[PDB]
């Protein structure tokens, strides 16, 4: 009955029709931070200069973009990793040159995802849940990490951080594989087969599952109307599923088992996740793909160029045309 | 400029010892089978 | 299940890997020889690191044409004879 | 109740085989330090810097005085011999104790002796394991004062004249400086702990953390937990796990983010440089051919408008320019000769530049951390040929992915733990599903 | 193609004579310049000054000659600037500066011949990529 | 009980492998495909057609191997063995590329093949044919990408050559020559290939989270039986939390394990129509707007324009060695390059 | 009583016979040299 145990209980409650929570408490005002300054900025931010050589890049509706070209533009080049608030420039207009609106929305959206992944295991103590869900979405988590946070700590600029565009993140990932050839990195191949992977084992679920429906309708009503929401039953016939996917391959590459089966569903793709999230964050320290450059050489000493060459010769067309004129020396060491 | 670095600090102090000191209030206890 | 002998109790048979300690390596030596002795080289028509190209050649012999194509790398072949 | 891909769990409250587990273990971590330590030495060539050999252990033994004199050069490799056989040997007795108390010992300790024994949930009994091991923590970090006030010194890359092996006379106590590292922003030119710079700060500090944790092991053997703590905390072995899984987690990336910018505990001499550093050293090298051909480095306009080899930070420093422009927070004794107090003196650049300093700047330049992962050193666009990676890559992606497993580690054990304790971690009671005894949302 | 005495076959010095590395000497220049050299020269440039490569026609026009063996194993032992007027042992790899480049200090005399013969041979089998740069990779 | 019927008979025997009607052109091409690409990327190279080594015999490793594509001279041969390019001899045939065509056409049909396994087992088990019906987007893809693209080239040159390293290349040329990832219809596949990954977890790990005690023990797989009739997970629990942490949350199964088919089936078709688009290069390279904008204002400067300088290193700095029969010769003064790199 | 010739053993030979011999052959070819 007390003022703060009131609260408490409020903060906590199971009857919130959004759950609130702890995390909830440094989740919310962070996630409205970041929300409302990235609205604001792309539509009406001015150009930002992102490489720090005084040529900005338009990123906002206003000035010339699209929903596909525009961005939030990451932070000055000159910045470097120095923190820059609101309150270090000289004034707003300051700010908004080198950037300012970047770091604000990336840490506090890092944050409050950062809560939102707390948030999902409090409410799953709250209900009686098993708690892992939150483990989850880790790899998603972890991805978002590594580009905008990892990648410039490792490269020593948050102007190399990803940019909050469609097409920044274009950029983005064409000089990633320029400067540490990502496709010839095994994390990055593991983490096509997690999400490639993924859709498969989705769409192989979802059709097993929807071929073994037991008839509970008409033709001319959905079938979705054969399930009622807390009906006890199950509402396809799992034997069935696994008697035609037992067949198709062989009995023993087929789940029996719905618990091991949705366990799969769960691992294959956050195991790949946690994977290519790890390859960006290694590969910010310059630990970088498979090189195979003219490794095929003959008795002479010639070079045969393999397939690995021809990379070569499209990540080197990247690599001398990226950021035309940041560069006045020969090596693009960062 | 100070003004709204001085707020920030508050706002922001408010908001971390909020969530210090209500995980701090039994928060093992709010569960819905067995409360310490 | 199905009848077929259960793979299992096969590999744990000692008829089995009676037969398979032979038929497995004579494999494994078969595969060897084709490319020790040379034959996988003539057999795709797989260039020898000395035959990429001919001496000063810094030329690949491209395919150039649809149906003299044939005739192309038999000449490119005798350019190095 | 666990499968057999779970076992280890099996051994929670089995307190002797679980001693058992932990000793043999440790014998393994003692058993490759020695056997990786021996096996660098083997591979070792001292005409070689260290960073061109794939070294990780034998640059923690030179740091700390062993095996080297001035500039790194290393006069005595006897030193990193019997660090590795040291290691080695003691493997075995640990082994020992390990597979002695995992398979014929007893099961349970508590029975045997009330003094080794432990019950999770004992409170006290657990704050006295902590306590100890505090000690034994706090012993440990005067070790390593030791060595540097009577036993030889450390190696100190800013020591004037290249670098050598110094003896820390007089180290920093005030607590202002130690804790000041504490406090300071983790962001560019502050940099945490990090930044610590100057060995004095890094014994000093240590003086301090062996008596913080001197005195707070006794304080935990002499105490209980408070109220406030009892109710906060998940009392429970597991719980205890994943308590120490997030603390390694967060020291692990730490650890890495020292190494990829901290050229004091990790001398370049020994690592290669930092990137920051190696990144500068390019922008010296032209500086120096450049000026040497008679370029005036200081008025030269770039293509951008901002000068081609020196600009202005936006605090005002003069600072290298081109893309390095980000990395104008690097210090390093190679290069703050040039410095005055605006930054990089154009006096000093124009008359005072030494052929060491020419020498470090293209080596450092030519063996910066970007590298394969099957060790063709360069850009990723560059010829096979070179085989190098930097033992800084090599340490900081090592160490980011184990930082980050064990924050999943800490996630996946910290929620286990809190379900286990409430008593649903195997799932919801059909007959008592809270939900279904709440009222509905909408 | 193959590793032929012709193309192994390299001046010796200005006066014209040559000599004729064994496949052995040239492997053992590859991997000694690998060792010594490709941190700065990889593939024939200088990637801590570009204005200056290993192309034969470069060294041929430098002061002293150093398109042959022996102008390249004098280098390796006294290297100057392009026109020869000053020495810079001191900010080069040598065997007059080992004791600031401890590669070089256990570089005996016939692996400067092999160094120097990697050198001379490499343009004739690798062509404009061998000190051509990224262009030619 | 005429042979017809005694063949059907024996093709449907419940056996470890199934075989069926379809089994009989399955089997075949599948086994043909699959030991064509393991015969090209041992033994065969790409020397005659793309100046490439791609087999292990010429040193090449699982990454850099691949069965490339015919020389762009081949046209849309189907190059045959018996045909009038390969005139019978096995040799010649490998090293024109007949391998890529053994492989794409034996695959279509072994594709084929296993859609029509999907639909006979479906029918002999008395299932709802909705794998069969998911197959269709590979399908789809395969075929566009394999079959319609290069048809609507030049060449079969130009479609994807089997290797890792070759596709990862055929991605590389896709960007800078048809900046396909400015294409909606390859971002709708993004979104379906992402969002399918995130359907696959955020439901596996709903289930293993909301499962009912069915059993003492702590690990909770032992605690399923396939027969039971009783869910074993609580849709109910598992709405409210999803409702209460999103805001929204699946109510059906049903409909939820359709969607689960729908999203990733469709992402994976919208791409393939965007891929059949660039068979004729009828690409989404540009935005004229900004185009005329940049022409005429020096000062302006999207990620939309870097990104085009980007393509136009990458189509200068691949374009020789990527098309050798062009015999292009851009010397060294015409190549784009930025400020010293 | 167990056959011994299935389809099935024709399966699994139709891929492992060539198997072992393609890993013969990937072998002997890492003593390749130029
Ligand atoms: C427990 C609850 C925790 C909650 C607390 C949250 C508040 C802290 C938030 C941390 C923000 C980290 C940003 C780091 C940015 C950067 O500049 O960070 C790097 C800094 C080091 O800073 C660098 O420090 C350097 C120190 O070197 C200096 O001094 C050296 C002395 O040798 C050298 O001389 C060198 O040349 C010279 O520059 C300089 O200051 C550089 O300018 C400066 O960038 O690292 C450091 O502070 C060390 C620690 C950084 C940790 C970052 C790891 C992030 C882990 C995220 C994992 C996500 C996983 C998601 C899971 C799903
Ligand atoms: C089926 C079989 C079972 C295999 C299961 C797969 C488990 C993973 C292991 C892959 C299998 C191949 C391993 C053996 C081949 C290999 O690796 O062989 C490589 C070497 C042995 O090869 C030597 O590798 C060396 C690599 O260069 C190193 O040595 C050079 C020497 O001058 C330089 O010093 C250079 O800078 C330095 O980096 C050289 O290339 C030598 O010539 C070459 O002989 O083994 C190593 O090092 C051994 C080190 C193993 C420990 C790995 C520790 C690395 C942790 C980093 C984690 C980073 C995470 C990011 C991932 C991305
Ligand atoms: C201090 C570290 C530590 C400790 C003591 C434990 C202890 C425990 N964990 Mg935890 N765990 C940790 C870190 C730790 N974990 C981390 C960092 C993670 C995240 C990856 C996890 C994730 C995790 C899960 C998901 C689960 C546990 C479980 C358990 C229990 C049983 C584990 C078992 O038998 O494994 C048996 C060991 C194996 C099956 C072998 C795994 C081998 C790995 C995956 C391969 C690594 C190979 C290497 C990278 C390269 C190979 C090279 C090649 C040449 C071989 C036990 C209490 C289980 C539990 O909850 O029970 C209470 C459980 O389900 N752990
Ligand atoms: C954990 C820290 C760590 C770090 C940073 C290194 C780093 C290094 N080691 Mg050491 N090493 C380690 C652990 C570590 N090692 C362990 C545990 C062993 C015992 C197996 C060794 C045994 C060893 C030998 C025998 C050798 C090295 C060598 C090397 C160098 C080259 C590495 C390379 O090419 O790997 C290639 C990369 C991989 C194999 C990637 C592994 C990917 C894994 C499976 C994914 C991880 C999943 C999760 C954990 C590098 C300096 C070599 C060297 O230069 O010696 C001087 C060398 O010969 N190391
Ligand atoms: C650091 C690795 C590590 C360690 C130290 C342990 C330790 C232990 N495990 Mg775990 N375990 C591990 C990894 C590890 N495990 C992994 C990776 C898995 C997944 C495969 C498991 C799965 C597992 C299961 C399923 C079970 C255990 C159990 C046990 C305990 C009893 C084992 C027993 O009686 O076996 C007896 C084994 C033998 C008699 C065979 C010989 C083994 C010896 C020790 C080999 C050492 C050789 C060495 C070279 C000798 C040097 C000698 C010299 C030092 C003097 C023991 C404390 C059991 C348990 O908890 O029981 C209650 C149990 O049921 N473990
Ligand atoms: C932290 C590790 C650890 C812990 C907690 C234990 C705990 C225990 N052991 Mg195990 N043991 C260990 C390590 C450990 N041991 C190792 C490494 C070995 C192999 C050398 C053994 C071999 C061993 C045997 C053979 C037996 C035990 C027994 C016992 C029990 C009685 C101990 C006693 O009264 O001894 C009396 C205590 C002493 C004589 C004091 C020893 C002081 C040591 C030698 C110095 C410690 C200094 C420092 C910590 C070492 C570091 C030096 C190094 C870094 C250079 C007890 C539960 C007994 C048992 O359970 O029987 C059923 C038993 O028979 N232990
Ligand atoms: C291995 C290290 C270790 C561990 C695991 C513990 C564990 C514990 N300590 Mg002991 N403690 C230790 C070392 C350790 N201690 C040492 C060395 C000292 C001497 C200084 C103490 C002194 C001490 C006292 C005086 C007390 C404890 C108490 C406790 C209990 C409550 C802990 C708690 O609520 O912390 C959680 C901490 C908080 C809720 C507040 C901490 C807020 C910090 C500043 C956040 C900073 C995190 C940030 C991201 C990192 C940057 C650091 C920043 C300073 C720059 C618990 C059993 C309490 C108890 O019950 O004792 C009987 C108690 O009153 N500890
Ligand atoms: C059964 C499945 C099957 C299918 C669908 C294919 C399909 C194909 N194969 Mg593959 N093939 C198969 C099995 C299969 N093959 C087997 C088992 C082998 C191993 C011997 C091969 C070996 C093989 C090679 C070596 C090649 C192909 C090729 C081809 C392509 C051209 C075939 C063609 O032109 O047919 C033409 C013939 C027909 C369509 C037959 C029609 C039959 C009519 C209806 C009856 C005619 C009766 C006769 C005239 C009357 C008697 C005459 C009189 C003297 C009495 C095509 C994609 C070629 C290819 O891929 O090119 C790149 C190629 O080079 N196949
Ligand atoms: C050595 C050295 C040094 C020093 C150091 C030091 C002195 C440090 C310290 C450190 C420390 C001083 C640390 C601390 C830490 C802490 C932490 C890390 C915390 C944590 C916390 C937590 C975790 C909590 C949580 C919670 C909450 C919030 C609520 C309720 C529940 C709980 C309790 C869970 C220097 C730098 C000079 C130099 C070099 C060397
Ligand atoms: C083309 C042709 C043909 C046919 C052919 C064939 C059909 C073949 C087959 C082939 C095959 C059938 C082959 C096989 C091969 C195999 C391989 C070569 C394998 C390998 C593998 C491996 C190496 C593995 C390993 C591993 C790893 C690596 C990791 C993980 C684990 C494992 C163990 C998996 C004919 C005659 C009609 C004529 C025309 C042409
Ligand atoms: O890749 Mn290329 O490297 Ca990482 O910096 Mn140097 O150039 Mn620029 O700032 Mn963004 O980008
Ligand atoms: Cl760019
Ligand atoms: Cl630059
Ligand atoms: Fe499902």
């Amino acid at each position: 009955a007390n003022l703060w145990e009131r609260f408490c209980n409020w903060v906590t409650s199971t009857d919130n029709r959004l759950y609130v929570g702890w995390f909830g408490v440094i989740m919310i005002p962070t996630l409205l931070a970041a929300t409302i300054c990235f609205v604001i900025a792309f539509i009406a931010a001015p150009p930002v200069d992102i490489d720090g050589i005084r040529e900005p890049v338009s990123g906002s509706l206003l000035y010339g973009n699209n929903i596909i070209t525009g961005a939030v533009v990451p932070s000055s080049n000159a910045i470097g990793l120095h923190f820059y608030p609101i309150w270090e420039a000289a004034s707003l207009d300051e700010w908004l040159y080198n950037g300012g609106p970047y770091q604000l929305i990336i840490f506090h959206f890092l944050l409050g995802a950062s809560c939102y992944m707390g948030r999902q295991w409090e409410l799953s103590y709250r209900l009686g849940m098993r708690p892992w869900i939150c483990v989850a979405y880790s790899a998603p988590l972890a991805s978002a990490f590594a580009v905008f946070l990892i990648y410039p700590i490792g490269q020593g600029s948050f102007s190399d951080g990803m940019p909050l565009g469609i097409s920044g993140t274009f950029n983005f990932m064409i000089v990633f594989q320029a400067e540490h050839n990502i496709l010839m990195h095994p994390f990055h191949q593991l983490g096509v087969a997690g999400v490639f992977g993924g859709a498969l084992f989705c769409a192989m679920h979802g059709s097993l599952v929807t071929s073994s429906l037991i008839r509970e309708t008409t033709e001319t009503e959905s079938a979705n109307y054969g399930y009622k929401f807390g009906q006890e039953e199950e509402t396809y016939n799992i034997v069935a599923a696994h008697g035609y996917f037992g067949r198709l391959i062989f009995q023993y590459a087929s789940f029996n088992n719905s618990r091991s089966l949705h366990f799969f569903l769960a691992a294959w793709p956050v195991v790949g996740v946690w994977f290519t999230a790890l390859g960006i964050s290694t590969m910010a320290f310059n630990l970088n793909g498979f090189n195979f450059n003219h490794s095929v050489i003959d008795a002479k000493g010639n070079v045969i160029n393999t397939w690995a060459d021809i990379i070569n010769r499209a990540n080197l067309g990247m690599e001398v045309m990226h950021e035309r004129n940041a560069h006045n020396f020969p090596l693009d060491l960062a | 400029m100070e003004t709204l670095k001085i707020t920030v600090y508050i706002v922001v102090t408010f908001f971390v010892l909020l969530f210090v000191f209500g995980f701090l209030s039994g928060d093992p206890a709010r569960n819905p089978k067995r409360k310490d | 299940t199905t009848g077929e002998r259960p793979f299992s109790d096969i590999i744990t048979s000692v008829r089995y890997w009676v037969i398979h300690s032979i038929t497995i390596p004579a494999l494994f030596i078969a595969g060897w020889l084709f490319v020790s002795t040379g034959l996988a080289y003539d057999v795709f028509g797989t260039p020898r690191p000395d035959s990429y190209y001919a001496q000063e050649q810094r030329s690949i012999p491209l395919v150039t044409d649809r149906f003299e194509a044939k005739q192309q790398v038999e000449t490119f072949l005798e350019q190095l004879k | 109740g666990f499968a057999w891909w779970a076992g280890n769990a099996r051994l929670i409250n089995l307190s002797g085989k679980l001693l058992g587990a932990h000793v043999a273990h440790a014998g393994l971590i003692v058993f490759w330090a020695g056997a990786m330590t021996l096996f660098e030495l083997a591979h070792f060539i001292p005409e070689k810097p260290m960073y061109e050999q794939g070294l990780i252990l034998i640059p923690h033994i030179a740091t700390l005085g062993w095996g080297v004199g001035p500039g790194g050069e290393v006069v005595d490799t006897f030193p990193f011999f019997v660090v590795g056989v040291v290691h080695l040997i003691s493997s075995a007795v640990l082994g020992f104790g390990g597979v002695y108390h995992a398979i014929r010992g007893p099961e349970t300790l508590e029975e045997y002796s009330s003094f080794f024994g432990y019950d999770w949930k004992d409170k006290n009994k657990m704050t006295t394991i902590l306590g100890f091991h505090l000690i034994v923590l706090g012993i440990g970090a005067l070790l390593l004062v030791a060595k540097a006030m009577f036993f030889g010194g450390l190696y100190d890359t800013w020591a004037p004249g290249g670098g050598d092996v110094r003896v820390i006379t007089n180290p920093t106590l005030d607590p202002r400086v130690i804790f000041g590292y504490l406090l300071k922003s983790p962001f560019g030119g502050e940099g945490w702990i990090v930044s610590v710079n100057n060995l004095e700060d890094v014994v000093g500090g240590h003086i301090w953390i062996g008596l913080i944790c001197i005195a707070g092991g006794i304080w935990h053997i002499l105490t209980t937990p408070f109220g406030w703590a009892r109710r906060a905390f998940i009392w429970s072995g597991e719980a205890y796990l994943s308590y120490s899984l997030g603390a390694l987690s967060m020291m692990g990336f730490i650890a890495t983010c020292f190494v990829w910018f901290n050229n004091t505990v990790y001398p370049s001499e020994f690592y290669g440089p930092t990137g920051p550093e190696a990144s500068q050293a390019q922008a010296m090298t032209f500086l120096i051919r450049d000026q040497k051909l008679g370029a005036n480095v200081g008025s030269a306009q770039g293509p951008t408008g901002l000068g081609k080899y020196l600009m202005r930070s936006p605090t005002g420093e003069i600072i290298f320019g081109g893309e390095t422009m980000r990395f104008w927070d690097f210090r390093g004794p190679w290069l703050e000769p040039l410095r005055g107090p605006n930054g990089l003196d154009l006096n000093k650049i124009k008359n005072d530049i030494q052929p060491w300093q020419e020498r470090r700047a293209a080596e450092y330049m030519t063996h910066a951390p970007l590298g394969s992962l099957n060790s063709v050193g360069g850009v990723a666009t560059e010829i096979n040929s070179v085989n190098f990676v930097s033992p800084r890559s090599w340490l900081a992606t090592s160490h980011f992915v184990l930082a980050f497993f064990f924050l999943v580690g800490h996630l996946w054990h910290a929620g286990r733990a809190r379900a286990a304790a409430a008593g649903f971690e195997k799932g919801i009671d059909r007959e008592s599903e809270p939900v279904l005894s709440m009222p509905s949302l909408d | 193609a193959e590793l032929t005495p012709e193309v192994l076959t390299v001046p010796l010095n200005s006066e014209g004579k040559t000599i004729t590395l064994t496949e052995k000497q040239y492997l053992e220049g590859k991997r000694l310049f690998q060792y010594a050299c490709a941190s700065c020269h990889v593939g024939g440039i200088t990637k801590t000054n570009p204005s200056l490569d290993l192309r034969t026609e470069t060294l041929a026009l430098a002061t002293p000659p150093r398109d042959n063996i022996e102008g390249l194993v004098d280098y390796m032992k006294n290297p100057t600037t392009y026109d020869g007027e000053q020495e810079i042992a001191e900010v080069h790899p040598s065997l007059r500066s080992a004791d600031i480049f401890p590669k070089m200090r256990n570089l005996t005399e016939k692996d400067l011949v092999a160094i120097a013969g990697h050198i001379l041979v490499e343009p004739k089998i690798l062509g404009d990529k061998w000190g051509g740069g990224k262009v030619y990779y | 009980r005429g042979w017809f019927d005694i063949l059907d008979d024996w093709l449907k025997r419940d056996r470890f492998v199934f075989v069926g009607w379809s089994g009989i052109l399955l089997f075949p091409c599948a086994y043909l495909a699959l030991g064509g690409w393991l015969t090209g990327t041992t033994f065969v190279t790409s020397w005659y057609t793309h100046g490439l080594a791609s087999s292990y015999l010429e040193g090449c490793n699982f990454l850099t191997v691949a069965v490339s594509t015919p020389a762009n001279s081949m046209g849309h041969s189907l190059l045959l063995l018996w045909g009038p390019e390969a005139q019978g001899d096995f040799t010649r045939w490998c090293q024109l590329g007949g391998l890529w065509t053994f492989i794409a056409l034996h695959g279509a049909f072994g594709l084929i093949g296993f859609m029509l396994r999907q639909f006979e087992i479906a029918r002999l088990v008395g299932v709802r044919p909705y794998n069969a019906i998911a197959f269709s987007a590979p399908i789809a893809v395969f075929v566009s990408v394999f079959l319609i693209y290069p048809l609507g080239q030049s060449s079969w040159f130009f479609a994807p050559s089997f290797g890792v390293a070759a596709i990862f290349r055929f991605l590389l040329f896709f960007q800078g020559f048809h900046n396909w990832t400015l294409n909606p219809f390859h971002m709708m596949g993004v979104a379906g290939v992402l969002g399918g990954a995130l359907l696959c977890a955020i439901h596996g790990a709903t289930v293993e989270n909301t499962l009912f005690q069915d059993g003492e023990g702590a690990s909770t797989f032992r605690a399923f039986n396939p027969t039971q009739a009783e869910e074993t997970y609580s849709m109910v629990t598992a709405n409210r939390f999803w409702s209460q942490i999103f805001g929204i949350a699946f109510s059906n199964k049903r409909w939820l394990h359709f969607f689960m088919l729908f999203v990733p089936v469709t992402g994976l078709w919208m791409s393939a129509i965007g891929v059949v688009g660039l068979a004729l290069n009828l690409r989404s390279y540009d935005f004229i707007s900004q185009e005329i904008r940049a022409a005429e204002d020096p000062e302006f400067e999207t990620f939309y324009t870097k990104n085009l300088l980007l393509n136009e290193g990458i189509r200068a700095w691949m374009a020789p060695q990527d098309q050798p029969h062009e015999n292009f010769v851009f010397p060294e003064e015409v190549l784009p390059r930025g400020n010293a790199l | 009583s167990y056959p011994i010739f299935t389809v099935r053993w024709v399966a699994v030979h139709t891929l492992a016979v060539p198997t072992i011999f393609f890993l013969g052959a990937i072998a002997a070819m890492q003593f390749i040299q130029r």
